[PDB]
């Protein structure tokens, strides 16, 4: 039950494909090619209410129906 | 062991062993029913110009107005408060498809079942999920109809204490018009033994419950001297059914005791089923006359 | 460290407790991955062994799980979404879910209008609860503080923002619009 | 025995002290007899009243109403009478829920 060694055909089937100046130069990228926001408040910090965390607060301390 | 390899024989026609001349009226499809001044067609027959018309073979019965034939070979049609059996084959959101022998589906609604627990604690949408879990894909139940629907589909509910999932034992399948209408179609018979008379052609064979829903599951090995009755009442009920025979208490009773001379394994001859539905007949005559 | 195949002797049942991702038989604790060996010692002895290959390339849903989603189509009763993350880390398929008209909010109340809580396009954080039937498939929910959408789209392809609990704003034509924001 | 008539006096020593968690408050004071049958009502027990005023009686009936909400059940109310039958219902509806 010996393993053994590959061949050329296997060992090329087998292969990984994973700045150094500059060539290829005609496709290069520079040669090729206001704004006031008023933002409002950025997030909403859920400070405030949250109504679904109302509901059930409410009704289980109210607990009176009347 | 020798494998017998028998040969057919010729069936002998006209039922020339017994011989009897029916006084029933028998029509055949387009057949002129009675035609006088003014009748109201039933299930079997339909109306043309000036005539009823047969529509199925069969005999006609008419109770004081009403001419209808009666086929001899259909399929089970829902009626409130029948004592049904089925297997479930879908399991929807809300609610489960039951097959039972009929033109359509049948469905259980979820807002009819004996959940578990069996007692007033709760009903919400919690159990909803867990519904799903053990009413599961082809398990069977043995439920009643509650209501007719509008295209023929049949509603059938659990609310009782007998009804409920089913557990061990064997099914049996026949056609649904050879079990007799009656009052008490659960039975308890004194051989070791229960049986189920589904008024839709399945017949469920289990055995007796000790003492004393599916809740219980009593997955543990039945004794030896239950499955023989039970391999006999299996027999004898595809022994009766075959030549024309109605399924009730007494038939299966007296064929049982008929069938103890001679041994389970051997009686599936042609030969056999007669010479113990010809002695059944007999004991019928001689109890009945 | 060592590495695992889907099947060897590991431990007794005596000598700790199966994990995750394994099976035992026989008295024995058998491997079920190609994974690594991981020993959770925890606190009492008796290490909880299991096997996690910890590069996850698919993984199945559950009856409980965060998912992260995109809306498809929407209905006046239910909106089709694509599962695309399974809590955290990317998946290699889309699956497909639904939103029914009672999963939105955390009361399972009445009104609730879809048209204004998951307009198409939209990325949300949800959970789901079922393995569902043929129709609709993983049956999810949204009823939580912290489930809704999270990051929605503008109109023209502009990164929208939180501006309330039930609405949210343009910046660059201040419009306002409906959704379901989750907290951050 | 199946049958205990509680006397007028002697159960009820306290009615606070017991049940800690608040309930269907009224605006008036509770009479003993309406306590009595309070105190029982919450052990899911079984109630016969025989009084004589006729919304006094009805102080427990609105209890257990109010109690089914919290244990999400249904109750049934039977009136013999059509003008009382929605006369309750009226009086219900407003004052909560859904009748």
């Amino acid at each position: 039950a010996l393993a053994a060694r590959p061949s050329a055909f296997a060992s090329t089937l087998c292969l990984r494909y994973p700045r150094t100046l500059d060539l290829y130069k005609t496709f290069l990228y520079s040669r090729q090619v206001e704004i006031s926001p008023l933002v409002a408040i950025t997030p909403f910090d859920f400070k405030s209410a949250s109504p679904d965390d109302i509901v059930k607060a409410n009704q289980k301390k109210a607990f009176t129906r009347e | 062991m020798a494998m017998e390899m028998r040969l057919p024989v010729a069936r002998k026609p006209l039922s020339e062993r017994l011989g009897r001349d029916t006084k029933k009226h028998l029509v055949v499809p387009g057949d002129t029913i009675t035609t006088d001044t003014g009748f109201m067609r039933g299930h079997g027959t339909y109306m043309g110009e000036e005539k009823l018309i047969a529509s199925v073979a069969g005999s006609v019965e008419r109770v004081n107005k009403l001419i209808c034939v009666k086929a001899l070979k259909t399929r089970y049609i829902g009626e409130v408060g029948d004592i049904v059996v089925g297997r479930i084959t879908e399991v929807q959101q809300k609610r489960w498809k039951v097959e039972t022998n009929s033109r359509l589906d049948s469905v259980l609604l979820l807002s009819s079942m004996n959940l578990p627990g069996g007692e007033l604690r709760r009903r919400s949408a919690e159990d909803e999920l867990a519904m799903r879990g053990f009413l599961q894909e082809g398990d069977l139940i043995s439920a009643e109809v509650q209501a007719v629907f509008s295209d023929g589909a049949v509603s059938l509910h659990t609310r009782s204490l007998k009804y409920g999932k089913l557990g061990q034992g064997v099914l049996v399948q026949v056609s649904p018009s050879l079990v007799k209408r009656q009052k008490t179609h659960f039975h308890d018979l004194p051989c070791g033994a229960s049986v189920i008379l589904g008024n839709n052609g399945f017949i469920w064979i289990y055995p007796t419950p000790e003492h004393k829903g599916g809740f219980i599951a009593n997955l543990e090995p039945v004794s030896l001297a239950d499955r023989e009755v039970i391999s006999r009442l299996r027999n004898c009920i595809i022994s009766l059914v075959t030549q024309r025979m109605m399924l009730y208490d007494t038939s299966i009773l007296y064929c049982y005791e008929a069938s103890l001379p001679h041994q389970i394994k051997d009686i599936l001859k042609p030969e056999i089923m007669e010479e113990i539905v010809m002695e059944t007949r007999q004991r019928l005559l001689e109890q009945e006359g | 460290v060592r590495y695992c195949i889907p099947g060897e002797r590991l431990c007794n049942l005596e000598e700790g407790s199966p994990g995750s991702g394994t099976y035992t038989r026989h008295g024995y604790i058998f491997s079920s991955l190609a994974g690594c060996l991981m020993k959770s010692s925890e606190n009492g002895a008796l290490p909880v062994v299991s096997v996690v290959r910890e590069t996850e390339s698919q993984l199945l849903p559950d009856v409980g799980a965060i998912v992260t989603c995109k809306v498809s189509s929407i209905n006046s009763r239910f909106a089709k979404v694509h599962i695309l993350y399974v809590g955290s880390m990317p998946l290699k398929n889309s699956f497909r879910g639904t939103i029914r008209k009672e999963d939105v909010r955390a009361t399972e109340k009445d009104k609730v209008e879809i048209y204004k809580s998951f307009r198409p396009g939209d990325i949300v954080l949800a959970k789901v609860i079922s393995l569902g039937d043929a129709q609709s498939n993983y049956l999810l929910t949204t009823a939580e503080n912290e489930l809704g959408v999270v990051v929605a789209h503008s109109e023209s392809g502009i990164q929208m923002v939180p501006i309330s609990w039930c609405e949210m704003q343009c910046p660059k034509t201040h419009t306002k619009e409906f959704r379901k924001v989750a907290r951050v | 025995q199946w049958a205990i008539p509680v006397d007028a006096t002697s159960p009820v020593g306290d009615f606070y002290r017991l049940i800690p968690q608040p309930a269907f408050q009224w605006a008036f004071e509770p009479d003993v007899f309406q306590k009595q049958a309070i105190l029982h009502l919450e052990r899911h027990d079984s109630v016969f009243v025989a009084a004589h005023t006729s919304a006094g009686k009805t102080v427990v009936a609105e209890y257990a109403i109010a109690l089914a909400q919290k244990h999400m059940t249904r109750t049934i109310y039977t009136s013999p009478i059509k003008a009382l039958s929605n006369q309750k219902f009226r009086d219900f509806r407003n004052t909560f829920g859904d009748v």
